[PDB]
C-alpha cells in the first residue's frame, strides 16, 4: 500500500483472480491438486523442452539419443526422470481432480466440468504419444496394440488407421509425428486451462459442505498462496522421492531394450495410468464393443452431472452415497490391478465383475443412492 | 471477473473477534487435541472407507492364490501308465 | 453405516430408520439444519428471497458457524446438535409455491 | 446495547508472554515478530539453495 | 427435438421448424460427402459421373 | 522469544527493514550451502567407507 | 590454400591476409590468428591442447 | 518347461536407499566383461572414457583403450584402416550385424549387456542368479543340441553354455575366482553400465531428505501462522431483541 | 429472452472484441497489416507442424529429411515453400506495421508499441533459429557469423557463445537445440499478442488524421471483418505467388549444398530481412561496436517515443517530417541493397555513409523536424 494505485486498465486485474478472488474458508487439502495441476503441466514443458533439444525422432537415433541424454549430457539424467516420473504425478495429481469433483458435487458447474473432460481427454492423448518417444519396445508395441485398436471402426477404421500409423505400421513415419504433436499439444492444454478457469471464477469455488459460501468468503493471496506453496512441496517431496530413490519404480523393466517389430514382449501393456481403461476394454472378447467400452468410460465423466438425483449436492451429508463412492475408487484399483495382469481364468471373471460393476454403479446405483435418501428426508 | 467482495451476499448482526497472528501461537494444543481429533475423524469415515478396500484385498488374495494355483501342474498322469 | 439400534435389523419401521439415517447424514452435527444444505438452484435461490427477515438472518449464521466448523475439521458438543425431532423445514412452505408457481408457468406454455 | 459486546478469552491460543494482562505488549513485540520473520528468512534460506 | 416439453404449443414449434431442419441436414450430407468425393454418392450423380 | 532475547535483537538489527531482510536471505543462502554441501557430503563418505573412487583412488597413481 | 601474398593465406569473404605465423597485414581483423597449447610426448605424434 | 521361477534377493553393497556402489567391484567387474563376456556379448553404450573415476585412472582406461584395435573411418584414399582405440572409443562389438550373431551361436542372439540389468525383471538379482543356476535338467526333460537348462531363464531352456566357472580369469587385486565371486563382480558391474547415475542419484537423495526434512516443518510454520487468524476466530450472532 | 444478452457468461464477452468493439471509421489500408500479422502467425504454426512431422534434427539426417520432404511427402514441396515464403511475408507485413506507427504516430501507446518492440525481437529471434534447421551452407554458416558476434560481449562473451553452441563450435548440438527453441517460441508469440491486444483495445486505435475518432467509431464486425478478409486474400495472392511461381526467388542458391563446416561458401549473408543490419554492422570496423550498433538498430523503437517533438501525432499535416520518413525508408532500401553485397570500395563508403544517416535522422533530424514545425505553427 504505497498511493491510490493510478492506473488499473493492464493484465495486473487479470491478476486479481489469484489475489483478491474471493474463496471459501473451508477448503480442504484435496483442492491443492487444482494448483498441483498447473504446477505438474508447466513442469512437464520445462523438463520436455530440455529433453527436446537432445531427443531426435529418427527410429536409428531415437533410442540411442535417450541413452545419450542420461549417460552423456550433464544433470541430463535426472531431467529424464521427472520428466518420466513427472506425468506420473501428473496423472496421481489429474485422478483425485475428478475423483474430489465426483464426490463435492463440482460436476454442477457444467461449464467448468465439461472443458474439464477435454482437459482430460488432452492429457491422456499427450502422455500415450510422450510414451511412444523412447522407442524402446514397450513404445512400439505399448502404441502398436492401441492404435491397432481404431481398425474396429467401420467404413472408417482401416483408411483413419494408417493415416494415423502414416503408412501400414508403426514405423519412423509415425514417431517423427508424436513427437512434433507430442510438442505442441502441451500448450494447448495451457490455453484450455485458462479457459477452465475462466468458467469457474464466474461462481467461484465449492466448499465441501456443499452449501453457497458466499458469506464466508476469504482472500486468497494471505491464506491459500501458502496453502498451495505446502501443498507444492508435498508434490515436489512425492515426485523426488521416485526420482531419486526408485527413478524405474513404476516404469516397466522391458522398455530398455531397443524396438524390435519382430520380437513380442512377454507381457504388452501401458502406463499404469491406462491400466483401467485396457481392464475394461479386454473384459469384452468383441473388437468394436472393447474400444467402444473404452471410450465410454473415459466420456462417462460428462454423463455424470445429468445423474444428479440428490437434493443435496456434496457427498458429506450423504452416507448412502459414500458407501458407493469408495466402492467405485476400490473397484477402480481393482481395474488397475487386473490390467497389469496377463489375460488367463482368475482374471477374465475378475475383470468382466469389476468392468461391469463400474458401470453399473455410476448409472444405477449412485442415481438410486440419491433417490433413495430422498424418501429418508422427507424431500 | 464480475464478482468480488462488497456485493456477495447480505449478512446482518454477526460479531466476529480474530487475533494478530503474532500474538498468537501458531501451534496451539497440537497433540493435546489435534490427535483425539483424528481418532474422531477416522472412526466417522471408517465404516464408508474401509469396507470397500477391505474387499479389494480379499479378490487381490484369492485372485493371486488361483493363479498360481493354476499354473501349478496337477496329478493327472493316469490313463498312460507304465 | 454402522449397526441399526435394535439388534442389527435388516428394514424395521419407517422411522426409526430415518432417525438413524439422520444421526448418520451429520449435518446436525455441524449445527445445520435439513433445508440449510439444499442445492440451491434457480428455484431454491428465488424461495430463499422470499424468506423473512428473522428466518433468512438465522439461516445465515447457521451456514456462517457451520463453514467455520468445516474449516477446522470439527462438529458442535453433544448438546448443541440438532435434534431430528426439533428439526423443522423453514423452507419446504416456500419451495412449494415456487413448485406451484413454475407448474403453473410451465403448463401454460404447453396447452 | 453495544457496550454488551465482550471479547472472548483468547488465552487458549495466546503466546506465553502475552499471556498476562498487566505486562505491556511492547516488551515482547520484537521478538514476538522476531521469532515469525526467522521462520520466513530461514525457509528462503532452504528455498535460495 | 428443437424443443422443450411434450406439449401442443411445442409440436406447433418442432413441425414450423422442420423443414429448415430438413434442409440444413442436406448440407452435413452433400457437405460431406463433398469433402471427400463419398464415392456411393458421386455414382448416382449424372454431371459428375 | 522474551524480554532480552536472542530473536528481538535479530529481528530489530536485520529483519526491521525489508532491505536488509533480503541480505540475511542471500548471505544466508551463501553461508548455509557451503555448509549443507560439506555437511551433507560428509555423511555419504561416511555411509560408504571405502566404495566410492575416492576411497579407493589412493591405490593408484603412483601413490601405491 | 597457400594462394596468398603476403604469408599464402586469404580470406575470400571479407578480406584478411595472414602471415606464416597468422599475422594480419590487412583487413578489420581484431585479434591475431589462433596458436594452441605446445606439447610432446612423440616426435611422430602430436595432441592439439 | 515353460516356467516362472522368482529370483532370491540377494543383498548387495548398494541395496539401501543411500547405499553406493562398490568401485573397487566394479573395477573388477569389468575385468569379467573384457575377458568373457565380451566374447561374444556387446556392450554399445558404455565407452573406455566412462570408466575414469569410477574403476579405472585416466591413464589406466587409455592403456585399456589402446589395447584394442578400432576403424578410424576413411582414410585420404578413401579406404578401412585399422588403429588402436582411444578413450572416446565405445566398447568393441564382437560381431558387426545380429546376423552373424546368431550364425556364430545357435541362432540365439546375445542381448545388448549395457542396460540388461535393467531390461530384465529382477535386475541384478536374477542375473546372478541366472548365472550361478546352471544345473542338471530334471528326469523328463530333452533339450535339443545347442541348448542348457537354467531354471531363472524364462523357459528354463537357454542357448548359453556355462559362462563363469570357477578360476575362469583372474583378478588383478588377487581375490579369489570362485563361481559366485564371479558372478557378483560383473553383476555389480552391470549395473553401473545401466545406471552410471547411481551414486549421484543417492548424494542427491541424502541432500533432498535433508533440505526437505527442514523446510516442510517451516513451510508448514508459515501456513500455521497465516492461517492462525481464521483457526482462532469467534462468531457471535446478536439479532435485534 | 434477450438476444443482445447473448452467452456472456463465457468467452464470447472477450469476442466482443471482434465484433462490437469500436473502430475508427477512417482506417486506411495500412492497418489491414495488423490482422496480417495474426495470419501469418497462424500460417507458419500450421505449415510448420506439419514440416515437423518429417523433419529430424540430427546433423546426419537433417538435409536430406528436407529433400524427402519435398520429394516423397504427398504435397509436402507446397508447404515447404510456403513456410520459406510465409517468413518473407511476415517480415513484408512486419516491417509495415512497424512503419504505420512511426507515420501515424501509433507509438504514443506505449503500453502497445513497447510489447511490439518484445514481438519484433521473439520473431527475428525464431526466423533466424529456423533458418539454421535445413542445414545447407547457407544455415550452418549464416549462423556462424551472426552467434560469433556474441563472442565480442567483454568477459562472458565466449562463456556463452559456448553456452548457445552446445560445444566448440556450431554442430549438430546447436542444431537440435534450435528444433526445440523453434517450436516453443511460436506459442510464445500467440500469447504476447493477446497481450499486445490487450493493451490496444483499452486505448483504441488510432487513424491517418491522427486525432481521436470517438466521435465516429463504427462497429468492426460488417465494416473491418470484411475488409479484412479482403486484405486476407491479397496477403494469400502474394504468398502464393512467390510459391507456385518464384519459390526460390528470395532464398539463396547456395542453401542447396550440405552443410560443410571445411569449405565456405563464395558470400555470406543472411536473410533479407535482416540484410539491413548486417550492413550496419559491417559499418565499423570495430567488433564491439558493431554487435553494439546491431542491437542499438533494432532497439531503437523503444526509444522513438521518447523523441516526440511535435504538438500534432500523425504525420498527415507534417510536410517536413514527411520528406523525412521517405527519407528514412529509402535509407532503410538502401542498407537491404548494400547487406547483400560484398564488402568492397564502393560498398564501404556507402554503407557507412546509409548507416550513420540512419540513426542521424531518427535521433536528430526527425526531432529538429517537429521543433520546426512547431515554431512554424505559432505553437
Ligand atoms: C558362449 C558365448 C557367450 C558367453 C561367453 C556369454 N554369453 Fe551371454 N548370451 C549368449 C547367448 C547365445 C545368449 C542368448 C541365449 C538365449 O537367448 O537363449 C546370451 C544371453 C545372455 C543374457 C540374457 C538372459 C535373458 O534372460 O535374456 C544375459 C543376462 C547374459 N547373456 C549375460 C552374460 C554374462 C554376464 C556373461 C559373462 C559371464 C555372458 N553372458 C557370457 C552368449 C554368450
Ligand atoms: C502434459 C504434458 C506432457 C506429458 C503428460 C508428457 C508425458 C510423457 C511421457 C509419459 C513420456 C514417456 C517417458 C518414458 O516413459 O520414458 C514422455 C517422453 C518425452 N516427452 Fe513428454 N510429456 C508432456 C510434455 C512434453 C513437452 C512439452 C515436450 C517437449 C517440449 C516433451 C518431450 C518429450 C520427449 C523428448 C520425450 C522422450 C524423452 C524421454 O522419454 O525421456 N514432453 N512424455
Ligand atoms: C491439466 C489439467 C487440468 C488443470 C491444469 C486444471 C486446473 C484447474 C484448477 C486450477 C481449478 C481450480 C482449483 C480448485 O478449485 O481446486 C480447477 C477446477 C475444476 N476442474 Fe480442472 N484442471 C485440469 C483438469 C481437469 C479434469 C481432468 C477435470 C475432471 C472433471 C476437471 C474439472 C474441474 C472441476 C469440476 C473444477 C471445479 C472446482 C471447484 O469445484 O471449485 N479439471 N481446474
Ligand atoms: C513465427 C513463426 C515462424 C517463423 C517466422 C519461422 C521461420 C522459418 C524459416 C525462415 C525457415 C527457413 C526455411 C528455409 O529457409 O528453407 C524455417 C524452417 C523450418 N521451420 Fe519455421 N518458422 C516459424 C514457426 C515454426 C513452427 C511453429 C514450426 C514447427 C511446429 C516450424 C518448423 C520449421 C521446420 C521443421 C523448418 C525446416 C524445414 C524447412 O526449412 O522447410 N517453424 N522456419
Ligand atoms: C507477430 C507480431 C505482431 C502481431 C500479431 C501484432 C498484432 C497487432 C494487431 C492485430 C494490432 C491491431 C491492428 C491495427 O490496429 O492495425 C496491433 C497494433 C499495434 N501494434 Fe502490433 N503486432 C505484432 C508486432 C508488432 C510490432 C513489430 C510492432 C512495432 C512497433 C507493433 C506495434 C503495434 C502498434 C504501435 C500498434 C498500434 C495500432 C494502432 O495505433 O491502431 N506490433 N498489433
Ligand atoms: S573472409 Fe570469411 S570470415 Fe573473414
Amino acid at each position: 500500500m504505497t498511493n491510490i494505485r493510478k492506473s488499473h486498465p493492464l493484465m495486473k486485474i487479470v491478476n486479481n483472480a489469484f489475489i483478491d478472488l474471493p474463496a471459501p474458508s473451508n477448503i480442504s487439502s484435496w483442492w491443492n491438486f487444482g494448483s498441483l495441476l498447473g504446477i505438474c503441466l508447466i513442469l512437464q514443458i520445462l523438463t520436455g523442452l530440455f529433453l527436446a533439444m537432445h531427443y531426435t525422432s529418427d527410429t536409428t537415433t531415437a533410442f540411442s539419443s535417450v541413452t545419450h541424454i542420461c549417460r552423456d549430457v550433464n544433470y541430463g539424467w535426472i531431467i529424464r526422470y521427472m520428466h518420466a516420473n513427472g506425468a506420473s504425478m501428473f496423472f496421481i495429481c489429474l485422478y483425485m481432480h475428478v475423483g474430489r469433483g465426483l464426490y463435492y458435487g463440482s460436476y454442477t458447474f457444467l461449464e467448468t466440468w465439461n472443458i474439464g473432460v477435454i482437459l482430460l481427454l488432452t492429457v491422456m492423448a499427450t502422455a500415450f504419444m510422450g510414451y511412444v518417444l523412447p522407442w524402446g519396445q514397450m513404445s512400439f508395441w505399448g502404441a502398436t496394440v492401441i492404435t491397432n485398436l481404431l481398425s474396429a471402426i467401420p467404413y472408417i477404421g482401416t483408411n483413419l488407421v494408417e493415416w494415423i500409423w502414416g503408412g501400414f505400421s508403426v514405423d519412423k513415419a509415425t514417431l517423427t509425428r508424436f513427437f512434433a504433436f507430442h510438442f505442441i499439444l502441451p500448450f494447448i492444454i495451457m490455453a484450455i486451462a485458462m479457459v477452465h478457469l475462466l468458467f469457474l471464477h464466474e461462481t467461484g469455488s465449492n466448499n465441501p459442505t456443499g452449501i453457497s459460501s458466499d458469506v464466508d468468503k476469504i482472500p486468497f493471496h494471505p491464506y491459500y498462496t501458502i496453502k498451495d506453496i505446502l501443498g507444492a512441496l508435498l508434490l515436489i517431496l512425492a515426485l523426488m522421492l521416485l526420482v531419486l530413490f526408485a527413478p524405474d519404480l513404476l516404469g516397466d523393466p522391458d522398455n530398455y531394450t531397443p524396438a524390435n517389430p519382430l520380437n513380442t514382449p512377454p507381457h504388452i501393456k501401458p502406463e499404469w495410468y491406462f491400466l483401467f481403461a485396457y481392464a475394461i476394454l479386454r473384459s469384452i472378447p468383441n473388437k468394436l464393443g472393447g474400444v467402444l467400452a473404452l471410450a465410454f468410460s473415459i466420456l462417462i465423466l460428462a454423463l455424470i452431472p445429468l445423474l444428479h438425483t440428490s437434493k443435496q449436492r456434496s457427498m458429506m451429508f450423504r452416507p448412502l452415497s459414500q458407501c458407493l463412492f469408495w466402492a467405485l475408487v476400490a473397484d477402480l484399483l481393482t481395474l488397475t490391478w487386473i490390467g497389469g495382469q496377463p489375460v488367463e481364468h482368475p482374471y477374465i471373471t475378475i475383470g468382466q465383475l469389476a468392468s461391469v460393476l463400474y458401470f453399473l454403479l455410476i448409472l444405477v446405483l449412485m442415481p438410486t443412492a440419491g433417490t433413495i435418501e430422498n424418501k429418508l428426508l422427507k424431500w | 471477473m464480475g464478482r468480488q467482495f462488497g456485493h456477495l451476499t447480505r449478512v446482518r448482526h454477526v460479531i466476529t473477534y480474530s487475533l494478530s497472528p503474532f500474538e498468537q501461537r501458531a501451534f496451539p494444543h497440537y497433540f493435546s487435541k489435534g490427535i483425539p481429533n483424528v481418532l474422531r475423524r477416522t472412526r466417522a469415515c471408517i465404516l464408508r472407507v474401509a469396507p470397500p478396500f477391505v474387499a479389494f484385498y480379499l479378490v487381490y488374495t484369492w485372485g493371486t492364490q488361483e493363479f498360481e494355483k493354476s499354473k501349478r501342474k496337477n496329478p493327472a498322469a493316469y490313463e498312460n501308465d507304465r | 453405516m454402522a449397526g441399526r439400534p435394535a439388534v442389527s435389523a435388516s428394514s424395521r419401521w419407517l422411522e426409526g430408520i430415518r432417525k438413524w439415517y439422520y444421526n448418520a447424514a451429520g449435518f446436525n452435527k455441524l449445527g445445520l439444519m435439513r433445508d440449510d444444505t439444499i442445492h440451491e438452484n434457480d428455484d431454491v435461490k428465488e424461495a430463499i428471497r422470499r424468506l423473512p427477515e428473522n428466518l433468512y438472518d438465522d439461516r445465515v449464521f447457521r451456514i456462517k458457524r457451520a463453514l467455520d466448523l468445516s474449516m477446522r475439521q470439527q462438529i458442535l458438543p453433544k448438546e448443541q446438535w440438532t435434534k431430528y425431532e426439533e428439526d423443522k423445514s423453514y423452507l419446504e412452505p416456500y419451495l412449494k409455491e415456487v413448485i406451484r408457481e413454475r407448474k403453473e408457468r410451465e403448463e401454460w406454455a404447453k396447452k | 446495547s453495544h457496550t454488551d459486546i465482550k471479547v472472548p478469552d483468547f488465552s487458549d491460543y495466546r503466546r506465553p508472554e502475552v499471556l498476562d494482562s498487566t505486562k505491556s505488549s511492547k516488551e515482547s513485540s520484537e521478538a514476538r515478530k522476531g521469532f515469525s520473520y526467522l521462520v520466513t528468512a530461514t525457509t528462503t534460506v532452504g528455498v535460495a539453495y | 427435438m428443437l424443443t422443450r416439453f411434450l406439449g401442443p404449443r411445442y409440436r406447433q414449434l418442432a413441425r414450423n421448424w422442420v423443414p429448415t431442419a430438413s434442409l440444413w441436414g442436406a448440407v452435413g450430407a452433400v457437405g460431406l460427402v463433398w469433402a471427400t468425393d463419398w464415392r456411393l454418392i458421386l455414382d448416382w450423380v449424372p454431371y459428375i459421373n | 522469544m522474551v524480554a532480552p532475547t536472542l530473536t528481538a535483537r535479530l529481528y530489530s538489527l536485520l529483519f526491521r527493514r525489508t532491505s536488509t531482510f533480503a541480505l540475511t536471505i542471500v548471505v544466508g543462502a551463501l553461508f548455509f550451502e557451503r555448509a549443507f554441501d560439506q555437511g551433507a557430503d560428509a555423511i555419504y563418505e561416511h555411509i560408504n567407507e571405502g566404495k566410492l573412487w575416492k576411497h579407493i583412488k589412493h591405490k593408484y597413481e603412483n601413490k601405491e | 590454400a597457400n594462394a596468398g601474398d603476403f604469408g599464402g593465406y586469404y580470406c575470400p569473404c571479407h578480406g584478411s591476409h595472414y602471415d606464416a605465423s597468422g599475422r594480419i597485414r590487412k583487413g578489420p581483423a581484431p585479434l591475431n590468428l589462433e596458436v594452441p597449447s605446445y606439447e610432446f610426448t612423440s616426435d611422430d605424434m602430436v595432441i592439439v591442447g | 518347461s515353460d516356467l516362472e521361477l522368482h529370483p532370491p534377493s540377494y543383498p548387495w553393497s548398494h541395496r539401501g536407499l543411500l547405499s553406493s556402489l562398490d568401485h573397487t567391484s566394479i573395477r573388477r567387474g569389468f575385468q569379467v566383461y573384457k575377458q568373457v563376456c565380451s566374447s561374444c556379448h556387446s556392450m554399445d553404450y558404455v565407452a573406455y572414457r566412462h570408466l575414469v573415476g569410477v574403476c579405472y585412472t585416466e591413464d589406466e582406461a587409455k592403456a585399456l583403450a589402446e589395447e584394442v584395435e578400432v576403424q578410424d573411418g576413411p582414410n585420404e584414399d578413401g579406404e578401412m584402416f585399422m588403429r588402436p582405440g582411444k578413450l572416446s572409443d565405445y566398447f568393441p562389438k564382437p560381431y558387426p550385424n545380429p546376423e552373424a550373431a546368431r550364425a556364430a551361436n545357435n541362432g540365439a542372439l546375445p542381448p545388448d549387456l549395457s542396460y540388461i540389468v535393467r531390461a530384465r525383471h529382477g535386475g541384478e538379482d536374477y542375473v546372478f542368479s541366472l548365472l550361478t543356476g546352471y544345473c542338471e535338467p530334471p528326469t523328463g526333460v530333452s533339450l535339443r543340441e545347442g541348448l542348457y537348462f537354467n531354471p531363472y531363464f524364462p523357459g528354463q531352456a537357454i542357448g548359453m553354455a556355462p559362462p563363469i566357472y570357477n578360476e575362469v580369469l583372474e583378478f588383478d587385486d588377487g581375490t579369489p575366482a570362485t563361481m559366485s565371486q564371479v558372478a557378483k563382480d560383473v553383476c555389480t558391474f552391470l549395473r553401473w553400465a545401466a545406471e552410471p547415475e547411481h551414486d549421484h542419484r543417492k548424494r542427491m537423495g541424502l541432500k533432498m531428505l535433508l533440505m526437505m526434512g527442514l523446510l516442510l516443518p517451516l513451510v508448514y510454520a508459515m501456513k500455521r501462522h497465516k492461517w492462525s487468524v481464521l483457526k482462532s476466530r469467534k462468531l457471535a450472532y446478536r439479532p435485534p431483541k
